[PDB]
RNA sequence: AAACUUUCAACAACGGAUCUCUUGGUUCUCGCAUCGAUGAAGAACGCAGCGAAAUGCGAUACGUAAUGUGAAUUGCAGAAUUCCGUGAAUCAUCGAAUCUUUGAACGCACAUUGCGCCCCUUGGUAUUCCAGGGGGCAUGCCUGUUUGAGCGUCAUUU
RNA sequence: UUGACCUCAAAUCAGGUAGGAGUACCCGCUGAACUUAAGCAUAUCAAUAAGCGGAGGAAAAGAAACCAACCGGGAUUGCCUU
RNA sequence: UUUGGGGCCGUUCCUUGUCUAUGUUCCUUGGAACAGGACGUCAUAGAGGGUGAGAAUCCCGUGUGGCGAGGAGUGCGGUUC
RNA sequence: GGCGAGAGACCGAUAGCGAACAAGUACAGUGAUGGAAAGAUGAAAAGAACUUUGAAAAGAGAGUGAAAAAGUACGUGAAAUU
RNA sequence: UCUAGUGCAGAUCUUGGUGGUAGUAGCAAAUAUUCAAAUGAGAACUUUGAAGACUGAAGUGGGGAAAGGUUCCACGUCAACAGCAGUUGGACGUGGGUUAGUCGAUCCUAAGAGAUGGGGAAGCUCCGUUUCAAAGGCCUGAUUUUAUGCAGGCCACCAUCGAAAGGGAAUCCGGUUAAGAUUCCGGAACCUGGAUAUGGAUUCUUCACGGUAACGUAACUGAAUGUGGAGACGUCGGCGCGAGC
RNA sequence: AGGCCAGCACCUUUGCUGGCUCCGGUGCGCUUGUGACGGCCCGUGAAAAUCCACAGGAAGGAAUAGUUUUCAUGCCAGGUCG
């Protein structure tokens, strides 16, 4: 019965959520998430991973700051208002 | 009946009623609604009428 | 379970805000291209795994 | 070929000693003046089972001397000591049974 | 219809708190209006309204602190320059540009003198 | 002889090839150098008069302000003084702001929307208790300040 | 006694700073095997991939403890070539 | 024998707005003319796109120059202390 | 790689990036990771008023349209198979 | 003329699609259904009533943990699903719904995990959890420039996480809804924390009396420090007693 | 209160009024809790928080008035998530 009896004793989940990139992998009784490293300060990547870069990787978010930084670039980091002409 | 944030707690509630409606209150029974709201029942003294202060709100 | 946390509630009432079906004006829009809705969930067919 | 028995009890995750129901760790007073120039008495309260130890312990209580305090010991104990027994311990202790010559 | 961004900053301080709040009330009402009713936009003309009104109390608090704080060094982390990282951790034209007096007399007596050929 | 099987054609079907398209991709070239403790990349949850998503955004929530254009948005509804004008608009631009809870994440924690300490202030007849609001408390290191410790050590006391 | 010094410390002290991300190129460490050898162990794949640390718009290098042996040249990188 | 520093206007670089010619004449077909035919125009503009079908000449643009606005700035040209 | 521009004896929706579409999406897996399919009505919805049969869906007429041999099971509409 | 991703019958080829087999195998465990009425276009199955049967309290009953997530309840409703059917449904559509001082989490620590100091490691990070560390806060106040220093005094464990079945402060009845209730309504209680006034008690023998005693009481000062108890505990046997049945 | 019954009323919100709700017995009975004992062990069968008490005697207080708030009564509040 190492099949389906067994995943009918099957019912105590291993992962939960993560705060740094909620996707259900932290492992409870490790502490830690087996996709971004938490609660590591750095997160989790690898050159073999390079799906997993692109998934989760700079651009597939709102970019909050970061489009506006180009934008601001252009004008050359510009303080203070207009003047109404 | 209240719908209500999230953030806000029985304190907060008793003294925005009290303020909002010049009315006393006497206590507060708060759930979540599925659907991640806030839920207040909000029950005053016999003193106020309910259906008076709500069709003077101008809901009922 | 009814033993819960609030995160499981938080996901499971924005689930129940997802689950229903497309409105008919945004059928009716414009270059509209959607005829349905896709990211359809019921809970005998497919779990949120949380 | 595999790692065998005798090489994982030494990292010994299950091969640990079970150390719940052990009273202490069951070591003598310690050597500091009293003992080393006069004697001391403490008395044997209470004796007990170890765990996992087939010889008794004897909960023995002495006296600090540098203070109100009552600090109490684990000795093991020897054949012919009782409850409520006067334990002197020192060097100018008399030789008898359960004394700490 | 709405609020004037320009009449709110002639108004004051206090006008534009009993501005928000009876604002506030009115979008309450609009609210319980909108229970009752199917459609009501009113209530997105009064949200903006009073998000420009913040706006502007921001905008004063924060101009007098500016000249509050004016001409003097240690100004606060939201007040300063927010440019960049690398820029703020950057050197100054001032810094950048110091010399040695060595190197300014070398300068000085033989710079790059401004020369042409054709006889 | 029919029926049935098979074959061919016409019409109808299943099905989605062929043809013709094309806001995409790929490759080459050119140019510029711009993330983050002033809190990033990312994540979660949430916001529209009527949306699930996408895109946008953060309780000022498909956006505010400011500037420019110059009268639309549009699926419906509504709005009109907003039209010879400090002014429409899912407009463009963008120099001032907001920036929920998190995250290098920084009061201590975390499978908890958990538990504290300090300051200011308000109420409850309250330095102490309770609650509300506002502001704060990470670590390592640098320079400097103040308070120090050590017969490590100097002098000078009577 | 009082005041210095040396060294070591503490403060929610004054001011600042580093951390993380991205990583095509760049500086380094670390470090394989499949493979080729018609086998295979040196060797080769390779001073490579993976892993780790750290930067910029370029980096690194760089004004000779150099090349040379010439009638001598003259930082560095790079292209052709050798 | 030889020297320094600031201002201004220009100029350079970046960003960027706006203006800058020519047929929608006639006939046939067609649901529609951008097609065919006839007659013409501009062209330093016949590149490209759009519009009910192959559109230089209907629209945006292109080409040509022009007129501005805000920034960087010592690169330098004149002027001033 | 990032940001912005231009080009091609390139691919033309089983091709070309995995992704021309609400694609790193739905979906699977405890998890690391894996990872799709899916473009075209018509110039314009003018997307079929009205009558009739039917419980209705739909049908037959009518009508729109240049064309329903274009009816959202929509450009054309092969074959297998029927 | 140039140039190629240039010609398919095959590759247990790839992707998609389609067939014959074939209206076939088969839809057969769990003792079992029948009569009428109503609805509806339409009833072997929906609803009601009547009958016959079953589970037979170690149950097909009533409530929960893990998990699931809104399936709960209602209204409408049958294109797809419910391997027949369908007027029904855990389906489709639209809504509504989960009320706590006393139930739990939160607190405690267990096995154990894991920072700091320090030490290793090229380095991601490893060891270790009181360690070769200068590792802190508790109380009375003293002043009445005045807030909180200074007066003292005290102590030295020396992070934190870890159980919704362990330990643990405290709530019961009746009623009520479409769906919730030890939560809401009514009534009747208890606990913690913080304030405070009266009564009561006690005292001129200044901090209580009685009792031979076991010990009793409406109360009836008591800091630092220290000792002790409860928390705190196996299993089986038979006996007694109690509660409910 | 709740339960069992009776009576009189009405489109109806519909009730309204009355009574009873008593006294016992048994048992190797079932389940469960508990008490005092016994038996078993080379097995003797968690910890901490928290609470209380005691020893001790710092300190503080009465008389024209004090001391006490572990006695009684009285006041306020009791969050967050499920």
């Amino acid at each position: 019965g190492k099949g389906t009896p067994s995943f009918g004793k099957r019912h105590n989940k291993s992962h939960t959520l993560c705060n740094r990139c909620g996707r259900r992998s932290f492992h409870v009784q490790k502490k830690t998430c087996s996709s971004c490293g938490y609660p590591a300060a750095k997160t989790r990547s690898y050159n073999w991973g390079a799906k997993a870069k692109r998934r989760h990787t700079t651009g597939t978010g709102r970019m909050r700051y970061l489009k506006h930084v180009s934008r601001r670039f252009k004008n050359g980091f510009q303080t203070g208002s207009a003047s109404k002409a | 009946v209240f719908q209500v944030s999230m953030k806000a707690n029985k304190y907060q509630i008793k003294k925005a009623v009290k303020e909002l409606y010049e009315v006393d209150v006497l206590k507060v029974n708060t759930l979540v609604r599925p659907n991640g709201t806030k839920k207040a029942y909000v029950r005053l003294t016999a003193d106020y009428d309910a259906l008076d202060i709500a069709n003077r709100i101008g809901y009922i | 379970a009814a033993q819960k946390s609030f995160r499981i509630k938080q996901k499971m009432a924005k689930a129940k805000k997802q689950n229903r079906p497309l409105p008919q004006w945004i059928r009716l829009r414009t270059n509209n291209t959607i005829r349905y809705n896709a990211k359809r969930r019921n809970w005998r067919r497919t779990k949120m795994n949380i | 070929g595999r790692v065998i028995r005798n090489q994982r009890k030494g990292a010994g995750s299950i091969f640990t000693s079970h150390t719940r129901l052990r009273q202490g760790a069951a070591k003598l007073r310690t050597l500091d003046y009293a003992e080393r120039h006069g004697y001391i008495r403490g008395i044997v309260k209470q004796i007990v089972h170890d765990s996992g130890r087939g010889a008794p312990l004897a909960k023995v209580v002495f006296r600090d001397p540098y203070k109100y305090r009552l600090r109490e010991e684990i000795f093991i104990a020897n054949e012919g000591v009782h409850t409520g027994q006067f334990i002197y311990a020192g060097k100018k202790a008399s030789l008898n049974v359960g004394n700490v010559l | 219809a709405g609020v004037k961004a320009y009449e709110l900053r002639t108004k004051s301080k206090e006008q534009l708190a009993s501005q928000l709040v009876d604002l506030k009330k009115e979008l309450a009402e609009l609210k319980v209006q909108k229970l009752s009713r199917p459609s009501l936009p009113k209530i997105k003309t009064v949200r903006k309204s009073i998000a420009c009104v913040l706006t502007v109390i921001n905008e004063q608090q924060r101009e007098a602190v500016r000249q509050l704080y004016k001409g003097k060094k240690y100004q606060p982390k939201d007040l300063r320059a927010k440019k960049t990282r690398a820029l703020r951790r950057a050197l100054t034209k001032f810094e950048a540009s110091q010399v040695t007096e060595k190197q300014r007399k070398k300068q000085i007596a033989f710079p790059q003198r401004k020369y042409a050929i054709k006889a």
